[PDB]
RNA sequence: UUCAAGAGGGCGUGAAACCGUUAAGAGGUAAACGGGUGGGGUCCGCGCAGUCCGCCCGGAGGAUUCAACCCGGCGGCGGG
RNA sequence: GGGGACCGUCCCCCGACCGGCGACCGGCCGCCGCCGGGCGCAUUUCCACCGCGGCGGUGCGCCGCGACCGGCUCCGGGACG
RNA sequence: CGGCGACGUCGGCUACCCACCCGACCCGUCUUGAAACACGGACCAAGGAGUCUAACACGUGCGCGAGUCGGGGGCUCGCAC
RNA sequence: CCCCGCGGACGCUACGCCGCGACGAGUAGGAGGGCCGCUGCGGUGAGCCUUGAAGCCUAGGGCGCGGGCCCGGGUGGAGC
């Protein structure tokens, strides 16, 4: 509690932190989001394929 | 190569890798195995077992000659003859068996370990243990003794 | 073997200079004058050389021909080109490229003519 | 004086630089790279008749 | 005029002055060659604010522009004619430069060879 | 400033052979080169065997070999041991075996050619199989070293069973206290 | 020193060395026909960081 | 005299500490130091009308010979 | 004690088949390339000069200015829900 | 896209002297703690301190490998090496 | 079935070269690298040198994060 500040983001929040500062783990490396094709990579065995459907 | 060493890469550290507080003095803690009973007994007891006290019967003027009894064993037997010999005991119609003279190769007892191939042999020797002594004959040859 | 004699080579050699953090190789078929494997002018069962011709004026191209390579003393055949820059560099392009003769070594071997030929001819004032 | 100036190498490892020195000295790129001038030598492994 | 390199790329030099020894300046028995302060109180080697600064690798320079001469060129020492053809095909990004014990007559030659094989000599004057 | 440990950041481990053999480092650029090219996991347990010292290549016996040759579904495979292979005198009958060995004995290559065998090195198992295909990659006792009987819990600790470093074995030598009860304590 | 297939007979148990590498041209093995059709293609193009717009 | 006494009988070279003189600069917080600039000065830059060179176009001149064929020599590759 | 026989490795040969001419080499052919000498003697080829010529590359002796594009950032207007 | 270029100027953040602003206590050492009213140090030069032997242990490299090792001795024109 | 063009940059000291990501305090202490430095030996540089070696001096030009190094000028006089 005293090291954290916390809350609840709304959607813009999410929007905003996704696409300005989103970074994907792969590879164990810190890739920036640039195309969909990152997440479709590494992500599409769950049925997430683009920015859109990470951000729901 | 005096240049491969750590004396090299100590030029410019002033306490030369022995440390500034504890310092590299002489003898501290006694020269050689001092204190194996006293300020060093953890280390003998841990590491050297047995070290302190006398066990068993002393033998004044020991010959080490008198005790020589080097040993074989049978899975090394057929090393001491010529690899001829063992193939042309094994294609031999009769039932003639190769002599092994183990005194001759340097050996006075055979012993027991490993298995034999199945044929026949004579071994010579001063000493058969119980086991060697079976084995040789359940590939069908004989032990006779020597002096 | 190339590659053998190579790892006995890369790093003692009497042409080797090692110097001012560079490395350079000055035996006689080596173009760019540099230690590698592909430039190394000894180790190769085909090489290519240009030098400048005995006179002041062409170049010599010197090849390594395929049947005494344990035989110094036959084992490269020299020619010289004493004509124009454009004619001399064709020459050597077909020496190389034509021949399948270390194709590899096409452009070094024609910018080291180029070299040669732009030292032989005069200064200006 | 008894700094153990001498060394003992296997047998084995000698006879086996001997072998290495000699399968060296017929190969051309290894003897130039000693820098002998073996440039117009018509044969490396290089013999003459007894007569020498 | 002067023999111009194949690229000549802005050189930036993070510290273009020497790291001077701790205390070099206070005693003449004190060079001015760096040497790594290890004292246990030495405020130098703790890095006190003001101080005398110490080498480290961040102020390694580009590796695109290091050993660089302000020529855009760099120096590969030579001592005869033979070593300078070594530089025939680096021309335009090396310069050969005379070593300083090469006699006046030997250094004539090697400015002469190098004039025409287009190399930059950095001394091409020097006895004379 | 981020919160992490740096004393675990560099792995200990061979990226290259520490000797200076040129032939052992060309069959290292070999095998290197298949390692990355191909898919096969048997190039790269290869590669790094290579890198491997001598007390991680222990030599393979020819019994061994054999033995582990007789097991079944393996026969016409080749077997391929990054290290040496031993003759051992303990046999009597050698089979006809396809063998590739960093380095082979020469009675124990006698022995496997006048069986009717066939001896490879590592460059004529590339060409032979460059994936491994039909290999039984097999190694040495690792384990098999005068140091391991040393090493593990302290002689004079209970239940330890590891041989103490002695000048000579007797009666006089580090049998008395702490070995038997008589003398003090056995443990 | 002997042949490698004549002990020699001048020195009563010496044989010459044997290769670890019979074939060392490393060149001509890895453009073998059999390491060829055993590789995977050549991944040559080079991917440079992409600047986060 | 000597090549040289800027080699002159404890004389090859001739450092540092320290001192004299000359020149420049400065000076009430002891000097000295790190970072950043500014001023001055000694030098460096063949600085001082500032690159080179590939192709093509145009102009004005020379030289063979350009290609293709013939002869000879030498290489590379392939051949039951 | 010799001398023999046998066995294992060898040896140089008399010969055939087998895989290939290989990184062990020659002769013949075939293709290609280079060089030398003829011929070709000019809408070809090559050499040097000039243009304050064009296209490319590198880079401007020094001191400066502008423009648009992109990245990061701090701000300011306007409008909608 | 502009300006300026030889006896006066152009560039040289390095290097010499000076000025100003900010920062800055003297090192070495023992120590929990040194700028210390803790010790050593006036200055400069040259010298100056983990070495060699033996014995172990483990790791690594090399050769051979159930073996390995000639180190003592002997044989080789007795010796420039 | 390349051919009006017969042509097409660089590379790969593989102990090399290239790409991407994260990270960077340090006494005692440990390890790695050192084209840091000194002296001598085996090789090698058809190395350097009385047309000037070593050494020393230097408001001279530079290189390296650094250990240090190269070059100019002077002195010096036989080696490096
Ligand atoms: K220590
Ligand atoms: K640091
Ligand atoms: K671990
Ligand atoms: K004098
Ligand atoms: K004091
Ligand atoms: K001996
Ligand atoms: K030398
Ligand atoms: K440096
Ligand atoms: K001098
Ligand atoms: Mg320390
Ligand atoms: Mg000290
Ligand atoms: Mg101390
Ligand atoms: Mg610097
Ligand atoms: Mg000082
Ligand atoms: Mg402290
Ligand atoms: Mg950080
Ligand atoms: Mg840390
Ligand atoms: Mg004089
Ligand atoms: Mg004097
Ligand atoms: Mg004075
Ligand atoms: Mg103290
Ligand atoms: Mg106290
Ligand atoms: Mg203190
Ligand atoms: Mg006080
Ligand atoms: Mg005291
Ligand atoms: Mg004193
Ligand atoms: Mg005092
Ligand atoms: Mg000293
Ligand atoms: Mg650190």
């Amino acid at each position: 509690e005293p090291y954290i500040a916390w809350g609840y983001p709304n959607l813009k929040s999410v929007n905003e932190l996704i696409y300005k500062r989103g970074y994907g783990k792969i590879n164990k490396k810190r890739i920036a989001l640039t195309d969909n094709a990152l997440i479709a990579r590494s992500l599409g065995k769950y049925g997430i394929i683009c920015m859109e459907d990470l951000i729901h | 190569p005096s240049r491969l060493r750590k004396t090299r890469k100590l030029r410019g550290h002033v306490s030369h890798g022995h440390g500034r507080i504890g310092k590299h003095r002489k003898h501290p803690g006694g020269r050689g195995n001092a204190g194996g009973l006293h300020h060093h007994r953890i280390n003998f007891d841990k590491y050297h077992p047995g070290y302190f006290g006398k066990v068993g019967m002393k033998h004044y003027h020991l010959k080490r000659n008198q005790s020589f009894c080097p040993t074989v064993n049978l899975d090394k037997l057929w090393t001491l003859v010529s690899e001829q010999t063992r193939v042309n005991a094994a294609k031999n119609k009769t039932g003639a068996a190769p002599i092994i003279d183990v005194v001759r190769s340097g050996y006075y007892k055979v012993l027991g370990k490993g298995k034999l191939p199945k044929q026949p042999v004579i071994v010579k020797a001063k000493f058969f243990s119980r086991r060697a002594e079976e084995k040789i004959k359940s590939v069908g040859g004989a032990c006779v003794l020597v002096a | 073997s190339a590659h053998l004699q190579w790892m006995v080579v890369r790093n003692c050699s009497s042409f080797l200079i090692k110097r001012n953090k560079q490395t350079y190789s000055t035996e006689p078929n080596n173009l760019k004058a540099r230690n590698s494997f592909r430039y190394n002018g000894l180790i190769h069962r085909k090489t290519v050389g240009v030098e400048p011709a005995a006179d002041g004026k062409g170049v010599v191209v010197v090849i390594k021909r395929r049947s005494g390579q344990r035989k110094p003393a036959t084992s490269y055949v020299r020619t010289t080109i004493n004509k124009n820059a454009r004619a001399t560099l064709s020459s050597i392009r077909h020496m190389i490229r034509k021949n399948k003769y270390r194709p590899d070594l096409r452009m070094a071997a024609i910018r080291r003519a180029s070299a040669i030929l732009r030292s032989q001819k005069p200064v200006m004032v | 004086t008894w700094r153990r100036w001498h060394r003992r190498v296997n047998t084995t490892q000698k006879r086996y630089a001997i072998c290495s020195a000699l399968a060296a000295s017929a190969l051309p790129a290894l003897v130039m790279s000693k820098g002998h001038r073996i440039e117009e030598v018509p044969e490396l492994p290089l013999v003459v008749e007894d007569k020498v | 005029a002067a023999l111009r390199p194949l690229v000549k790329p802005k050189i930036v030099k993070k510290r273009t002055k020497k790291f001077i020894r701790h205390q070099s300046d206070r005693y003449v028995k004190i060079k001015r060659n760096w040497r790594k302060p290890r004292g246990i109180d030495n405020r130098v080697r703790r890095r006190f604010k003001g101080q005398i600064l110490m080498p480290n690798i961040g102020y390694g320079s580009n590796k695109k522009t290091k050993h660089m001469l302000p020529s855009g060129f760099r120096k590969f020492l030579v001592h005869n004619v033979k070593e300078l053809e070594v530089l025939l095909m680096c021309n335009k990004s090396y310069c050969a430069e005379i070593a300083h014990n090469v006699s006046s007559k030997n250094r004539k030659a090697i400015v002469e060879r190098a004039a025409q094989l287009a190399i930059r000599v950095t001394n091409p004057n020097a006895r004379l | 400033g981020v919160d992490i440990r740096h004393n675990k950041d560099r792995k200990v481990r061979r990226k290259e052979p520490k000797s200076q053999d040129i032939y052992l480092r060309l069959l290292v650029k070999l095998y290197r080169f298949l390692a990355r090219r191909t898919n096969s996991t048997f190039n790269q347990v290869v590669l790094k065997r290579l890198f491997m010292s001598r007390t991680n290549r222990p030599p393979l016996s020819l019994s061994r070999m054999i033995r582990k040759m007789k097991l079944p579904g393996r026969e016409n495979k080749t077997a391929v041991v990054v290290g040496t292979i031993t003759d051992d005198v303990r046999v009597q009958e050698v089979p006809k075996l396809k063998v590739c060995a960093l380095r082979v004995t020469s009675r124990a290559r006698s022995r496997i050619l006048r069986a009717g065998g066939k001896i490879l090195t590592f460059d004529q198992l590339a060409l032979d199989s460059p994936k491994g295909c039909g290999t039984v990659l097999l190694s040495g006792p690792r384990k098999g070293r005068e140091v391991y009987r040393h090493f593990g819990k302290a002689p004079g600790t209970p239940h330890s069973h590891t041989k103490p470093y002695v000048r000579s074995k007797g009666r006089k030598f580090e049998r008395a206290r702490g070995r038997r009860a008589s003398r003090g304590y056995k443990n | 020193y002997g042949t490698w297939r004549k002990a020699a007979s001048l020195k009563s148990n010496y044989n010459l060395p044997m290769h670890k590498m019979i074939n060392t041209d490393l060149s001509r093995i890895l453009k073998s026909p059999e390491i060829q059709r055993a590789l995977r293609a050549p991944r040559k193009k080079i991917h440079r960081r992409v600047l986060k717009k």
